[PDB]
Order: structure tokens, then sequence, then C-alpha cells
RNA sequence: GACGGGGAAUCAGGGUUCGAUUCCGGAGAGGGAGCCUGAGAAACGGCUACCACAUCCAAGGAAGGCAGCAGGCGCGCAAAUUACCCACUCCCGACCCGGGGAGGUAGUGACGAAAAAUAACAAUACAGGACUCUUUCGAGGCCCUGUAAUUGGAAUGAGUCCACUUUAAAUCCUUUAACGAGGAUCCAUUGGAGGGCAAGUCUGGUGCCAGCAGCCGCGGUAAUUCCAGCUCCAAUAGCGUAUA
């Protein structure tokens, strides 16, 4: 430190308080923008309904093109765009299928080679996508 | 080919083989046993780098 | 509001690096010599010792000629001795530090039987306590893992109800009688 | 075989009642039922089996001990007097009505649906 | 996106975050307002005025507030039986004697915490290991150490099933009859095998396509990273993912 008196704590406390709103996860989670701005909210899983499939494609250093999907939100009924995991999964999805989206892995953040998505599906149909993979459980009819 | 970017294309085209019936494999606390006999008393003295157990070249 | 208890704690500690070779070598060694189930024991007992580490570096820490720092010495020296890990002649408190955990790990009931000649293997003593055909002072235990003390080592013997001990026989031998008896009459 | 030790044995005079914990040894048998018991309490005491009440018998670890209280009176009426009445239902002398709370809670609301003499009528 | 506090998580020492939540205190019964009785209420399982909402109706009127116990709709990633009893703990009344969704009991319950089965013994199968030796060949292998769908005997547990015990009556645990296991089919999963970071340059298929990958990166017609089998590595009735 440098204010070094004996009777100095409201000087290291004022400028510890201004050089804490001076960082970015401390701004980040003590102001209303990153969650007002956030779709999630606050929450960890979502629940939602596809509107359209679009194949975005990858990086620089990569060639690809990424299955993905576009849904609308329940609880406040904006757009984001989603990103089916696995080989072969998007058969199993249909127009205005409801689905339960959560994380991508680092917190609200671009992972990997897909541009500009930020949220994976779990589960379509009520079940699991791991279940529709492995075989175990199938769509309600 | 039908088209390039097919979903569920390799996953469909690839042969499919089953499993093997084989006996069940030891659980609980016998799979330790064997695992700290197998890794600690059976083995010799021997030089160079050790080898791996899944070593097949 | 309901009355419950709603008291408990966690026994056990999970090491902050998951996937080295050393550490996982010397685990699995004790698993394999004392014959216990998984890693879960040797870090419960390691999770004992550490905070029995932990409260003996604290008294030593306290100046000498104070009550609470020799009566709380003198107490877990006395329970020390008591469970059978240390010797009279060690009666002090600087000397619980230099412990291990294989002596913890040696009053075990498992090990215990194993060394007194009651069981061919380890891991056929722990098949025995578990098994219900021994008794601590006239009382069955099924729990491998009794810790015993000082003057209970003497008393442990076959339970009464327990072909090995003297009493009634097993299903299997009353079987294998019942078989002959059918096939003889 | 079976045998039947004391423990913290104390009289109460001015419960006119005895009291007691009662130790049980049955080694290679199952838990005794507690007629047995009332009749070997009824006679180490010299009592007759009528007056004798046992409770409480939990079953330890192993076999061949149970530990349980045992209730010991001077005549019938006095034991009759400060009992609990779930004791006298299971040794046969007492008997509860057998309706259950719902429609006794729903015939006291009916009672006070009206008012009078009408009120018993209401309720049959 | 504030009920406060006693507290909780994490912790060398200093600290950071949470505290709706059973104990204490405060506030309210849709929201403001007014009042009777009573010692003590601005009481709402008391009354009265408004609006929002809402039940029945011969259309004149009448009757309400589950943020109590169950339960329904809506909401959302998200949360249980329209069960039994005052026997245990207390409270109230004229009162030993009546009542108590306060409470207790059971069911649902992988929030979480503690314990703990899924094997062991004996001999043959076939390789080594310590002791004077046979330079190295057989051997004591009596003293071991191990695993290969080799065999045979000792054992009890899940579950079925009398009784007893427990309890207001049960149920659960324990005691306990008669039953109940050789591949003991009574069959242990979850995420991985390039580095971080324990563990294949094994085999077949696609060929910057499908896809994998928290990061670096991997795929171009020989993939140590994809899709399948075998082997194996980590925790183990538990493991993986997303969030503060």
């Amino acid at each position: 430190g440098k204010c070094r008196g004996l009777r100095t704590a409201r000087k290291l406390r004022s400028h510890r308080r201004d050089q804490k709103w001076h960082d970015k996860q401390y701004k980040k989670a003590h102001l209303g923008t990153a969650l007002k701005a956030n779709p999630f909210g606050g929450a960890s899983h979502a629940k939602g309904i596809v509107l359209e499939k679009v194949g975005v494609e990858a990086k620089q250093p990569n060639s690809a093109i990424r299955k993905c999907v576009r849904v609308q939100l329940i609880k406040n009924g904006k757009k984001i765009t989603a990103f089916v995991p696995n080989d072969g999964c998007l058969n199993f999805i249909e127009e205005n299928d409801e689905v339960l989206v959560a994380g991508f892995g680092r917190k609200g953040h671009a992972v990997g080679d897909i541009p500009g998505v930020r949220f994976k599906v779990v589960k379509v149909a009520n079940v699991s996508l791991l279940a529709l993979y492995k075989g175990k459980k199938e769509r309600p009819r | 080919h039908g088209s390039l970017a097919r979903v569920g294309k390799v996953r469909g085209q690839t042969l499919k083989v089953a499993k093997q019936e084989k006996k069940k494999k030891r659980t609980g606390r016998a799979k330790r046993r064997m695992q700290y006999n197998r890794r600690f008393v059976n083995v010799v003295p021997t030089f160079g780098k050790k080898k791996g157990p899944n070593a097949n070249s | 509001p309901v009355a419950r208890s709603w008291v408990c704690r966690k026994t056990y500690v999970t090491p902050r690096r998951p996937f080295e070779k050393s550490r996982l070598d010397q685990e699995l060694k004790l698993i394999g010599e004392y014959g216990l189930r998984n890693k879960r024991e040797v870090w419960r007992v390691k999770f004992t010792l550490a905070k029995i580490r932990k409260a003996a570096r604290e008294l030593l820490t306290l100046d000498e000629k104070d009550p609470r720092r020799l009566f709380e010495g003198n107490a877990l020296l006395r329970r020390l001795v008591r469970i059978g890990v240390l010797d009279e002649g060690k009666m002090k408190l600087d000397y619980i530090l230099g412990l291990k955990i294989e002596d913890f790990l040696e009053r075990r009931l498992q090990t215990q039987v194993f060394k007194l000649g009651l069981a061919k293997s380890i891991h056929h003593a722990r098949v025995l306590i578990r098994q219900r055909h021994i008794r601590v002072r006239k009382q069955v235990v099924n729990i491998p893992s009794f810790i015993v003390r000082l003057d209970s080592q003497k008393h442990i013997d076959f339970s009464l109800r327990s072909p090995y001990g003297g009493g009634r026989p097993g299903r299997v031998k009353r079987k294998n009688a019942k078989k002959g008896q059918g096939g003889a009459g | 075989t079976v045998t039947i030790r004391t423990r913290k044995f104390m009289t109460n005079r001015l419960l006119q009642r005895k009291q007691m914990v009662i130790d049980v040894l049955h080694p290679g048998k199952a838990t005794v039922p507690k007629t047995e018991i009332r009749e070997k309490l009824a006679k180490m005491y010299k009592t007759t089996p009528d007056v004798i009440f046992v409770f409480g018998f939990r079953t330890h670890f192993g076999g061949g001990k149970t530990t349980g209280f045992g209730m010991i009176y001077d005549s019938l009426d006095y034991a009759k007097k400060n009992e609990p009445k779930h004791r006298l239902a299971r040794h046969g002398l007492y008997e509860k009505k057998k309706t259950s709370r719902k429609q006794r809670k729903e015939r006291k609301n009916r009672m006070k649906k009206v008012r009078g003499t009408a009120k018993a009528n209401v309720g049959a």
C-alpha cells in the first residue's frame, strides 16, 4: 500500500472500492446491464421453440459446417441461436418442437470454431439427446 | 454422394458389428486387489523406460 | 418447526491433484496391502489423522504452563495411547506429529483379525468380518472399520452362533447332509 | 432356559407402583413375548399376573439381550386409575370408540350448521 | 436480484461470498382506510368503504379472501400424500376426564451425510521368486506368489416367507422358523485413452465430408484425437454437463 497512516482507513476503503469498480469481473457481476442483456437472465437451463434450422460455417483454420437451430425463448421471447452437439441429431428436431437449451462452456462466450453461438441444446421433445443417440428412449407418438 | 453436408453420414455408413460375449468383470474390492496385484507384485526388474499396459506395437 | 437433528459432516477429503503417479501408487499400495474397498476409506483415515495433527499443532503453538494446553494435551495423549497407536514411554505432545497413516491402519479390525491368526488372508479376514462370525467381548461386529483399543485386543474371538467357533452348522452343510440322507434313504 | 435380571429398581408409594428396568437373556432363541415376561415377573415378585405391565422391548444386534421396562402394581383398580389406556387395551380391559377423525370433524361442523335441540338430531 | 442477527461455504496468516429457511425480533394476510369487544388487535379462519377479481340467483338480493394443512390452475431449469392419531412434546378451557393439519407417525424423496454386498478357500492346471548347488541342463518347488469357462467342498447376504418385537394400530430396524447362489445370469455403471492429465502410433469405415475439441488443436482417399469392436485408465453405487 501507499497510504500508511495510523488514522487512514477511509482513503484505503474508497480507493479499494474505486479500483474494484475499475475491473471486468466485478463490473460484470454487479451491474444490471450484464444480466439485463443476458438471454438466460441468470438461469442455467432454459426451454424454447425451434423455428428455423441454420447451418453456420466454421472459423479460418478448419473447414466444416456447424448444425444449429434458431430458438425463441418462452419466458422473454427473444431470438437466440443454439447448437446441436452430436452427429446426426438434427433429424430428431422438427418444426415447432420444444427443446431444452443450456450453456456452452465459457460463461456466455463463444467456444471453439463456431462464431456467434453461445448456447447448446440438451433435450428435445422432453427426452434427452443422449438417449436418442444410444437407442434407449423413443420420441412420443 | 447424395449431397455434401448430410447429417449422420459417416455413422449411417459405418459398418455395424456387435459386442463379443464375455464373462463379467470383477467389481468392488477384488478389482482393486487385482489392480494392486498386476501393478506391484508381479513385476520384474527391467531397464529403460517402462511400457504402458496398452502397448500393442 | 420439526424436532430433528440436522447435524452431519463429511469424513473424507478429495485431494487437489486428480491424476499424478506417485500418490496414486501410494494409495493403491495401501488399498492392496490392507485389503480395503476404495480410496474413500484411506482418505477418511488421512482426514482423521490430519485433524489430529492440526489439533496437536494448535496445542503445541500455545506456550508452556497453561491450564487448557496441559488439559487438552493430556486428554488427547491419553486417548491416543488408549486407542493403541502410541506407547506409555512416548508420553509427550511433540511426538504426535511424527505419526504416519499406517499406524492408524494397524488398529483396524480386519488387519487385527488377519494378524491374530483367525483367517488365512486379509481379504478372507474382511469377508469374515462382513459375515458375522466373530465377536468382541460377547457381542458380534459386522463392520470392518471397527477400531479397537489396547484392552480390547485380547478379547476378540469367534461368536457363539457360528460353525467356525462351535455351533449350528450352516445352510450348505445341512443341505449336503439332507442330500446324503435322501440318497441313503 | 431364559433368565431375567433387574436394574434401577425403585418403588413409588405416591404412585402405588414399582418401577424397574428389566434385562432379558434369550440366547439361541427369538424375542420372547410379553406374556411369559409378565408371568415370570409375577413369579419372582409373588404377585398375581394381572397387574403386571411391560412395554418397550428393543432387541440388540447379535441376539441374546433385550432391554425392556416393567411396571408392578398392588391392586386392580389402583392399576386401572393411573394407566395409559392403550396398555389396558393391549391387556384387553379397555375399548375405545372406533370412528375416524374425518367424520367426527364433519359431524362437529354439522352441529355448527344448526342451533337448538336439533343439533343433536342432525348428528344422528 | 436488501427482512436483521445468532450463522454457512471457503480458509497458512489476512480475507471474499451467501444468510427466504425451523431459534430470537420486526412486518403482512390483494392494497390502502376506519372501528367494536377485550387487559392485550387497527385482529382479517372479527366487522365496515373502495377498486381489481369472483360464487349463487325467480334478477329482488345473498355470500367471500389457503403468503395454514393436503390438493388444482398459471408460472418457470426448479420443488412431495385431497393418509392415520392426540399415544410421545406442549397449549387452551368451568377443567385428572374434552379439543389441537401445533405436533407425532408413515408414503413419495440419488438435495445431502454416515456405514456397507457384487467374493473367498483347497487342489490341479503353467510362469517366476528367495537357500548350499547343477557355469547354463532335471530337481527340494516341503516356504511361496500369480491367473486360465479345470474340478469339488465349506459360508451367508438381497428377495420370497410364519412368529415375536415396535407402535394409538401398524410399517421400518433387530431377534428368528422353513426356504433362498458356480459362468454363484442374483450379469456395476459414468466419463476418457495427443499435451495439460492416469491410460494403444491395435483393427475396419469416411476422406477439410461426417464430426471431435473447456485451451492448444485433430480430419486433404495410410486419423495415436472422428464413427464402431478389443485392450485399458480414473472414481465407484456412483459419474458427467450448465450456471452463481
